[PDB]
């Protein structure tokens, strides 16, 4: 056990076994200021959980999806990503490709929603 | 390779947010506007970039220390009736404390609206302005009315911890040579900061936190003479205050339920209020400051310490609060030396009762007299210097801006926003 | 056996939370700080432990009734000009109401700042303190200024329902023999409480809720004489008030837009204000109280009711409000009897206009005169007794602490926190 | 229909028929008193949903796990728990074993998260 | 791309392909006004997410359920519902029966939650 953000400097493979530690800490003059800090924490948490549900990843911490990895985003191989890079370094590399990936996941699930809707119709 | 979404990745961005107070007789920065406290996690291989000069905790703490100050002064007496004409005579009519006082007699309202009250009080010459037994008036009377410093609230600073809300983290730089800027090899995630005492002072960082290994020089741009230099000591320099007088506080009923506390009489040791700094300890502390200050200007340069240039009494003097009474010490014997490649220093301090604290106009405060003798023991844990725009560099004491006082305590802390949603390639494929 | 997680289990823990008001001419406890209402579910086989003496609804309702009181007094007249010197003469110069009054003449401010106003008013002797046609002054003038009870807000208590937020439930004890503590066999979950009228009174619980089958004795520790005894009747004892005088309210303009309502003249029936309690009904009600009170002290013990010991007029008298004017009745003929193993009782009541209601100092209130004759019909639904520290037990009336008045209405209610996440063994196994 | 907390006195078997009755009732300066109670209910609800999500139980009132029932927590047989006890009695018996069970459920899910993530790449 | 509420006039079949657009727009003196509106937006969002959870539809935008259509709620066939009407016209038609269906979906899931629960015990 490392603690909150303990694996920030750890490799992506090693830091992915402690996702629960960071996940559980995202939810919980000194009056309204302290009260609006709690409402901001809930709204920030709820819009992240909404994104997971839209991508079909609701209730999951590691969600393998159907969107293929465009090599333009990152040409590195798996060995030097999950064993040589940390999540802070990785976020810097793909910070500009984040929004195009988000749209790809959003539409891919929307296609899967109608694909399973038609399969159940038979 | 396929995109796989990871939720909860240890990724953070720089952010500005509202940190809530936490703390462990009412106070100005009371515990009724804070939260009880309860911690530190070492983030290995993490090298974060800090910037103590564009830190928003410093800007927020300034707002909150001000806000708790005003919030603590509203419920107690406003001294509008104290703008009357004062018939002031000298107290001594001849070096002492009594040469700093005027014995001022005035008509005051009674608890009954139709009755007056011929009373008198000893006002410092710094609080009364002559009108042209002469006729005087209180100094902050053409600008505002002075809400009396409420007698049951203490000015003693209690440590306050600024704690980040959910979704945010406070990064603490554990590097011992970290000036104020650039990468910090050793970082930690604290739930929230150490107890930061909001000690309000100028030209000298009384109390607070020491450096770890050596005197630290911290300037936003050391080559710019318009930027203050925040020196931080490694060994504190103890400074002893005093007001030797045995003051006699006197109560005047200026209205129904409202009382005005006045200096009725002054007896006892009438030596001027002063602060003592050990001459040997201060000399070796400036020696350490000079040694760490030649690293930015040269080995052969001449480091000269002069005294404050000019301006308000709050900026030309070591203004501070001690025992509920506000001092304004000269500190011209502290900063008087030229450095080439049992004894004590006594700093004459004046005292005021009408305080415009946060460099503002229109909101004064009348600090009531403190009964008895006031004694003081503080640690000088830092300096605020300004450089003069040749082989000689002259460093005058600085200040005025209260943010540089708390910038010296929040230099190691940083607030980040956790970004827990990250995507990365993997051999997965959704079934 | 494997762990299976159930979400939504009917499990609750004791909790303290903020219950919000609900209610179904502005009022002190107005509907503008409450919510419209709309319910009760019987929880079979549930035996919960209640404690009316460590109930936080009582402590919160005390804060809220105070808070709505002050919030209703800020927007109306503050009587700072009423601290002048009063030249007061007797009204009768000889048993009547007029022997309780002083005819006080004073200089008052006009709506124009530079003009005065020679006015007079009839002040009760309980509101004026002599200064040494003599010279007097209002009683709460060296302690505070009296914000005038605003004439358009009524003091009549409207029922307020305290409703629990989401995630909490209010448990209601339906047991009819439930004293105040221990298991309650019959429990119910109400959305929120019955309409609790915040009737403010001492020594007698005017109006409110009756017992179901028999007079209930409720003490935190019946063997401790320092604890008040909350008697609750099963049949109400009707008490009739009156101020027979035909008062004449008079308006004085003390400033721009501010008016001071004064008693200009008093005519009509000048008998002292009094309350009538039926002598037969009160005797049989004390008989029921004594019968239920010998169960805790013995069958052969002597139950004696004496009158209030001493202290403030608010604690030695049945202080209450009726018709907007505040009464202070003796109740020494009510509690005067010794019990061994058409007619009426008249209680002489005084009246005050300057009220320090919530046992506080520094916040008074001037209740303006009520035009006309005041008449009153209330139910005595309880008592607050104190026991004297021998075969004779003496029970004096008590009070002072306003929380014991609302502790008698919130004794059956309890706030719990729902814990909907529970784990239990089952033959399941996740696939 | 018994209503909110109606089955509080029913046996654990019968009280489980009505988990949705209590579930829907957990969610819905004088303004701040009401406003701060609303925020407390939201963040109290979200912390329970977050716990279910990290155990692989999100969106389920009854969730089956892969954590065997250690008899140290309670050795009573299945017949004397679901037909003799009420949920209030049960909560008092396993109150001290609650936190150790919570850790096991969290450790059981992230083990299944990685095992399914690994098996999905084959 | 049409935008938020852009498919309001589109037929029900065409407007059901843009659910992610409306879903992500439901979450994001004079200080309580801003703050109390935010708390009410979070509370309303959680009420609709709770309903989807107790129907078995958590994390889904299109959720095919086991509740049969009575034809007493609407006698129109699929051709004239998904190709002629819009979601606003449809909403005004089954507004009377909305709470009837909302009760059937909850009851069906609760029965289905235990039939699957009893199936794992074998
Ligand atoms: C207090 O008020 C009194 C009057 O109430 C002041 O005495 C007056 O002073 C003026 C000169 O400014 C004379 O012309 C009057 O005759 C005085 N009236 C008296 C003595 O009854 C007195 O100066 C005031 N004291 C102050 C302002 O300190
Ligand atoms: C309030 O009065 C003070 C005192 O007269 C004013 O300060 C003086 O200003 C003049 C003009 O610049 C200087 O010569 C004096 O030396 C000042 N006295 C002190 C004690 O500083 C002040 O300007 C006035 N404020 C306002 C708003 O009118
Ligand atoms: C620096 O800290 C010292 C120690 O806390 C302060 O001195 C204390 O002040 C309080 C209140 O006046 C006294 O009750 C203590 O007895 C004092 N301690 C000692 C050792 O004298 C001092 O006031 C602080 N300096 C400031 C606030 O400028
Ligand atoms: C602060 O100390 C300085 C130095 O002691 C005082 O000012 C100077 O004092 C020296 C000799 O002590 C004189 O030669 C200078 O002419 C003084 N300069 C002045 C008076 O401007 C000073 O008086 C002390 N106090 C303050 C408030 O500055
Ligand atoms: C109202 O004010 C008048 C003055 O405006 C008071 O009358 C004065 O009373 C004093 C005695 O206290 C006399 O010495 C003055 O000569 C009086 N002045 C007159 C009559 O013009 C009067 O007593 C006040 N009334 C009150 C306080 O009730
Ligand atoms: C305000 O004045 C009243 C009246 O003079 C004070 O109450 C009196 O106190 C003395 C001294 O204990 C008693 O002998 C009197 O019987 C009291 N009078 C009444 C009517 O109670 C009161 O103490 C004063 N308050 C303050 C804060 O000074
Ligand atoms: C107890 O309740 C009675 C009945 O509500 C109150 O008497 C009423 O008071 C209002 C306002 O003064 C009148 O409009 C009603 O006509 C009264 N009713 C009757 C039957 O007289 C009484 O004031 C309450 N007792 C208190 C508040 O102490
Ligand atoms: C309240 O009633 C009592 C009793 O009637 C009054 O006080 C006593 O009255 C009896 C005779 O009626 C006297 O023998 C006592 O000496 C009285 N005790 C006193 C005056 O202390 C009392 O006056 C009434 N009013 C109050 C406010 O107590
Ligand atoms: C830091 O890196 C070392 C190896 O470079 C590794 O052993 C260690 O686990 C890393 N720190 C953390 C917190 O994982
Ligand atoms: C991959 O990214 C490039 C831009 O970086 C883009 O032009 C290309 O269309 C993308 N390929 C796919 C399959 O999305
Ligand atoms: C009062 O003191 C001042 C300064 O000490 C002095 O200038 C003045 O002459 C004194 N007034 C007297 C002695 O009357
Ligand atoms: C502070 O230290 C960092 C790292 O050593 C350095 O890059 C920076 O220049 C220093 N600050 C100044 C003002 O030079
Ligand atoms: C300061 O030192 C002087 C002598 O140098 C002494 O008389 C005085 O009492 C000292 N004051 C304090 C506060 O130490
Ligand atoms: C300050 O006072 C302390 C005792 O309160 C004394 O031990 C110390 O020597 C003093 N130091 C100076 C510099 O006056
Ligand atoms: C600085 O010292 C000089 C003399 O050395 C003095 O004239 C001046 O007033 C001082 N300035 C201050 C104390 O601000
Ligand atoms: C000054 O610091 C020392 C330790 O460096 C401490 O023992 C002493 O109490 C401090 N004096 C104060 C805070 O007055
Ligand atoms: C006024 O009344 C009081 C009490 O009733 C009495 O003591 C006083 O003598 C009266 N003053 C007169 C009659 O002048
Ligand atoms: C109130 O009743 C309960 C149950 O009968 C009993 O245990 C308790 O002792 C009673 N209260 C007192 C103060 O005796
Ligand atoms: C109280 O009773 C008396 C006679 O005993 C009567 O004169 C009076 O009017 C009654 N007052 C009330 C309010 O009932
Ligand atoms: C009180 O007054 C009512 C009428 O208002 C009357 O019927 C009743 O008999 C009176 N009771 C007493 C005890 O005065
Ligand atoms: C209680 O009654 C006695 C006489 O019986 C009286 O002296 C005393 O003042 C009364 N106390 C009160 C009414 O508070
Ligand atoms: C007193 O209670 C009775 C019923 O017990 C009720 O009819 C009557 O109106 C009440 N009187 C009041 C509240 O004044
Ligand atoms: C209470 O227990 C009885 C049998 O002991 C049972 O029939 C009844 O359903 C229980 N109450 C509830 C609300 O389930
Ligand atoms: C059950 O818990 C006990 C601790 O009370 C532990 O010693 C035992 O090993 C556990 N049984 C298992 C893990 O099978
Ligand atoms: C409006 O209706 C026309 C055909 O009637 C259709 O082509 C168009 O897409 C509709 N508008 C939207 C926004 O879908
Ligand atoms: C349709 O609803 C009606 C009541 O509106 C009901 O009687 C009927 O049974 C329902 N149809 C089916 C198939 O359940």
């Amino acid at each position: 056990f490392l603690g909150f953000l303990g694996a920030a400097g750890s490799t992506m493979g090693a830091a992915s076994m402690t996702l629960t530690v960071q996940a559980r800490n995202l939810l919980s003059v000194w009056g309204i200021k302290q009260l609006q800090a709690r409402v901001l924490a809930v709204e920030r948490y709820l819009r992240d959980q909404q994104l997971l549900g839209i991508w079909g990843c609701s209730g999951k911490l590691i969600c393998c999806t159907n969107v293929p990895w465009n090599s333009s985003w990152s040409n590195r191989n798996l060995s030097e990503i999950w064993d040589n890079m940390t999540w802070l370094q990785w976020d810097k590399e793909i910070s500009n490709y984040t929004q195009i990936i988000y749209g790809l996941l959003e539409e891919s699930q929307n296609q899967q929603e109608k694909n399973e809707q038609d399969l159940l119709a038979l | 390779l396929w995109v796989t979404v990871y939720y909860g990745v240890p990724v953070w961005k720089d952010a500005e947010t509202t940190l809530f107070c936490a703390s462990d007789k009412h106070n100005v920065w009371a515990t009724h506007a804070c939260v009880p406290t309860d911690q530190e996690i070492h983030l290995e291989n993490v090298t974060e970039e800090f910037n103590m000069w564009k830190n928003n905790m410093v800007e927020q703490m300034h707002t909150d220390i001000i806000s708790l100050w005003d919030q603590s002064l509203k419920p107690c007496v406003k001294l509008t009736p104290l703008c009357v004409t004062l018939q002031c005579t000298n107290v001594t009519n001849n070096d002492d404390m009594r040469g700093e006082l005027k014995n001022c007699s005035f008509n005051m309202t009674t608890e009954l609206r139709d009755k007056k009250q011929k009373v008198y009080s000893l006002f410092y010459r710094l609080d009364v302005v002559q009108i042209n037994n002469k006729e005087y008036r209180l100094i902050n009377c053409n600008t505002s009315a002075c809400t009396q410093a409420c007698p049951k609230v203490s000015f003693e600073p209690i440590p306050i911890h600024y704690c980040a809300p959910a979704g945010f983290a406070i990064l603490k730089c554990k590097d011992k040579k970290f000036n104020g800027t650039g990468p910090c090899p050793s970082v930690s995630t604290v739930q929230c900061t150490h107890g930061i005492k909001p000690v309000v002072s100028t030209q000298l960082l009384l109390n607070g936190s020491l450096a770890e290994e050596e005197v630290m020089i911290r300037s936003e741009n050391i080559t710019n003479n318009a930027k203050n230099i925040l020196v931080q000591f490694n060994t504190p320099v103890q400074i002893n205050c005093t007001r030797p007088n045995n003051n006699t506080r006197k109560s005047i009923r200026i209205g129904p339920g409202q009382a005005f506390y006045a200096t009725g009489d002054i007896i006892g040791d009438i030596r001027q209020a002063h602060c003592n700094v050990s001459k040997a300890t201060w000399n070796e502390t400036l020696g350490k400051v000079v040694k760490q200050l030649r690293k930015h200007f040269g080995n052969n340069t001449i480091i000269r310490f002069a005294n404050s240039s000019g301006g308000d009494l709050e900026v030309t003097t070591h203004s501070f609060n001690c025992g509920g009474e506000f001092f304004y010490c000269n500190t011209s014997g502290l900063f008087n030396s030229t450095w080439i490649s049992n004894d004590s220093i006594t700093l004459p301090c004046r005292i005021k009762q009408i305080i415009n604290m946060w460099q503002r106009i229109g909101q004064c405060m009348y600090a009531p007299p403190i009964q008895g003798v006031i004694r003081c023991v503080s640690n000088i844990t830092g300096l605020i210097l300004t450089r003069d725009g040749s082989t000689t560099e002259t460093f005058r004491p600085g200040g005025g801006d209260m943010r540089d006082n708390w910038r010296s305590e929040l230099y190691k802390y940083k607030v980040v926003k956790i970004e827990p949603l990250g995507v990365a390639p993997t051999r997965c494929k959704r079934r």
